[PDB]
């Protein structure tokens, strides 16, 4: 498992990272 | 001469609340009352195709979705789609009928992406979306002074839907996109005792203002670690993300609401706990159509379903289906009534939209991105008999926080703590 | 008495590695080779069935892709699919063939998640993998005394398949699955002036081992950065996850290789700054066999594509394709042999994994997961002449580390710099 990494595949789970270590969003 | 509604729920599964045993009988309702109405689609006999969601395990797939939409569209050629409720369903499917030109009508999927109406075009969302969970909380610290920092705990099942993820992305998105305030954020796995020692920790050091969308039990259980560990309402506030109300019974009876009641010899300790705890749900309906509308989905699935719908927070989806129906319905028949035809999807789905509406769920508000306004009841502990009770109301429409019965909300010193802590958070 | 093979790739648009523009005739040599071998299929015409996977606006598409994969399903009953190599295009499409029972053969969709077999069953990927990354990352720290901490920077262009995303994922997961080693991450956005002051304080407050996915320019620029604020090879290594060597020319010619030139006056600065960096790529097929393929690749695609293939390490994914097809031929040749057919998807999927071949790639083994082992190149610069050349390969099947042409690891302190600093990062 990830926080931020190894969650599924498709663009609805890439809208706002939120598990991720991001300066955008 | 008639129209053909292609249905992607849960046929089988019967454990979501847009599972087809619930929806079904809510829609055959709505087609009952567009056929005894001469006023919506006089002649039409619409029909319904239907296509399973889930995969061979039960659970909805995102392959068995898209395939089951794609199967309907060469088959029947419909005319619109009704769910998927899961968000995994409904982001493939969605792209496909924004491709094919066909209105997409659901009361599921609220994630945040589904609302890029640029990408998932013609659909529209009748039930509740995650953004306008941000809104209320957006109002909520509009009202109480937190205008800083708030700290953010979430927990999902492994191979589930993602619930509370998708849920916590569109409070976090709305919330920072209308307050930018810092919303600190962590995951946690449930069953997995390690993260509690380092959610202890982060409640303690990440922020004041908590939010925790967790199942009822867990939410529970970090109540009486954090009591055992001294965090009480003066200091701290921990909302549970819980709107569907799994930690409450129905508004129906069950009189009175004890989330924090377990029977195992620690309901003494949780209520002291639970007195730092206020829950976020969903609100119920008041309008006495949406009773009449229980007491008939009851029986129609009980009849030709052989499902027995129960009450609960769950039922607004499906009733949210049937008023999303005859929304559509009445786009149609006003799309028709100007030369149009049943595949203008562009002009049905404009007619929808930033359109207020009066169905069984009462007073129902398509805003102009095409997603229904979600209204949102706040419970709080009576510091008397410890019972939970709704304190306030949020209307989405209007963005208003209103006191209900009289109450107030219960703060330990009187006035809610501070977002920030007193020398900062060391 | 015919074999048809399904393609999903992009037919148009031929800016991706797996564009038809470069995988078609790279394809047509693979099936020419089949028609003159006497022991591959004898009698069967391999046909082939076309379908984009780029979308209107001419990107690979998480829709166009799918919807292509059931288009052909159903006008073709194809026996084998060919790509997509986007990750977003080839998830749905893996989910569908995987479903349908059909192999798939891609030499793209390197993300971690396509590696989950048990999902993407019947996906056999015959390029490189990200996981693989990680394999050759793990064998450098190992090599090198760094079994601590490492921090790793990546930035993707909104809307694009995020490379470096899955790169950054591939490397994360295997890393820290074999030396459980502290990796942090920071993603960025390459235009956006305001990160370069964050990645410039994480890069001296989270780690000294550091690699960077992102473009040429931007790893430039933050080298560049990096001496201005004083960041050497005495204490820092940057590494530059550049798998398809944007930032180098071609090993054909070119000679010397040069990626801190610019002709901005900056580039003595560069020049001083890259000391401290090396750049990871996908290593170069030595085999002749390689190299007359390119000829023919050039040749056939300038023909029969109006295409010009130009020089590159992009060149191994067309390479791949041709080398997975002509390894798919050989497998159904055997199924065919013990009496199996072309549709036994398990028993030639199980004859192609965990199994060495020999292609115009040279030695590629299928490990026992279904993906091909992948070897990559360290490029260092040489301190006198400043440009840089390949000192280190690793072999994916063996999982060593050869030095290469008698070079040696360039390091200003004569050995390489701890990945903890001295007393803490304070
Ligand atoms: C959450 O906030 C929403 C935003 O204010 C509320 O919406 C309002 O809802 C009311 C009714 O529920 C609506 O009132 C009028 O709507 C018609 C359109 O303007 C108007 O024609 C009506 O007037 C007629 O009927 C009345 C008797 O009812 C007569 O006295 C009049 O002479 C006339 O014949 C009706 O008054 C508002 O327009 C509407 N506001 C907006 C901005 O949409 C929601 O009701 C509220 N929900 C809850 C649960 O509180
Ligand atoms: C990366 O590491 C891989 C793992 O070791 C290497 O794989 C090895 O590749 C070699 C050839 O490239 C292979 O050698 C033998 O393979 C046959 C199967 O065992 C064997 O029958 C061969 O023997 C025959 O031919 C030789 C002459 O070549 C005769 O002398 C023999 O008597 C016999 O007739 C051949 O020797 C290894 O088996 C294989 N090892 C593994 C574990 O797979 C990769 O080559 C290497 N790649 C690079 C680029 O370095
Ligand atoms: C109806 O849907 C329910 C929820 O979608 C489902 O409950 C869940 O069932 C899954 C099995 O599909 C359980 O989980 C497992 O998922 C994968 C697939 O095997 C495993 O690899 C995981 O390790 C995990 O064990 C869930 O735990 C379970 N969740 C709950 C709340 O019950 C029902 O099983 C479905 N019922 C029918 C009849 O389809
Ligand atoms: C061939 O594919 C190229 C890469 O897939 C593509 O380049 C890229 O084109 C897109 C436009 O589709 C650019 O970006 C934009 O994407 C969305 C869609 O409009 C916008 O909302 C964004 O804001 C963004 O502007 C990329 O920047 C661009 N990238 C590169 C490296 O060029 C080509 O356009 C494709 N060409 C053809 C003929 O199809
Ligand atoms: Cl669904
Ligand atoms: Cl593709």
């Amino acid at each position: 498992r990830s926080s931020c990494f190894g969650g599924r595949m498709d663009r609805i789970g890439a809208q706002s990272g939120l598990g991720c270590n991001s300066f955008r969003y | 001469s008639d129209l053909t509604v292609a249905v992607v729920l849960p046929l089988t599964n019967t454990s979501y609340p847009w599972s087809w045993a619930r929806v079904g009988p809510a829609v055959e309702l709505a087609l009952a009352r567009v056929k005894a109405r001469p006023d919506l689609l006089p002649g039409w006999t619409v029909r319904m195709v239907l296509g399973s969601s889930e995969n061979a395990a039960g659970v909805c797939s995102d392959t068995a979705a898209p395939l089951a939409a794609v199967d309907l569209k060469w088959e029947h050629s419909p005319a619109v789609f009704l769910g998927p409720g899961c968000v995994y369903s409904a982001a493939p499917v969605g792209r496909f009928t924004a491709h094919w030109r066909v209105p997409l009508l659901t009361a599921g999927a609220p994630a945040l992406g589904i609302g890029v109406k640029d990408e998932y075009a013609l659909t529209t969302r009748t039930g509740p979306s995650h953004v306008k969970l941000g809104d209320f909380v957006t109002a909520l610290h509009r009202r109480l002074g937190w205008e800083h920092q708030a700290l953010v705990l979430y927990a999902d099942r492994l191979g589930d839907d993602r619930p509370c993820f998708f849920i916590v992305e569109g409070l976090y998105m709305r919330v920072r996109e209308r307050l930018n305030i810092t919303v600190n954020h962590q995951e946690f796995v449930e069953g997995d005792p390690d993260h509690y020692p380092k959610l202890l920790r982060a409640v303690r050091r990440k922020g004041r203002v908590i939010y925790i969308c967790s199942s009822p039990d867990a939410f529970r259980n970090l109540m009486l670690l954090a009591l055992n560990a001294g965090l009480t309402g003066e200091d701290y506030v921990f909302f549970h993300l819980d709107v569907f109300g799994q930690s409450l019974k129905s508004a129906q009876g069950l009189v009175p609401q004890k989330p924090w009641e377990r029977g195992d010899g620690q309901d003494r300790s949780a209520r002291q706990a639970f007195q730092a705890a206020k829950i976020i749900t969903y609100k119920e309906p008041d309008n006495p159509e949406y009773l009449e509308f229980l007491k008939q989905l009851k029986l129609l699935a009980d009849k030709k379903f052989n499902f027995t719908v129960e009450d609960g927070l769950k039922n607004i989806i499906p009733a949210s289906f049937h008023d999303g129906l005859l929304l559509y319905v009445q786009a149609v028949t006003e799309t028709l009534a100007q030369g149009g035809t049943v595949t203008d999807g562009e002009n049905i789905t404009q007619r929808m939209w930033n359109r207020s509406f009066q169905g069984v769920t009462g007073y129902l508000k398509i805003d102009r991105n095409g997603d229904r306004d979600t209204d949102f009841s706040l419970w709080d502990m009576d510091p008397e008999t410890g019972a939970f009770r709704v304190v306030l109301n949020y209307n989405g429409t209007s963005q208003e926080l209103m006191a209900v019965s009289e109450h107030k909300l219960y703060w330990p010193l009187g006035y809610p703590p501070p977002d920030v802590p007193k020398c900062g958070f060391d």
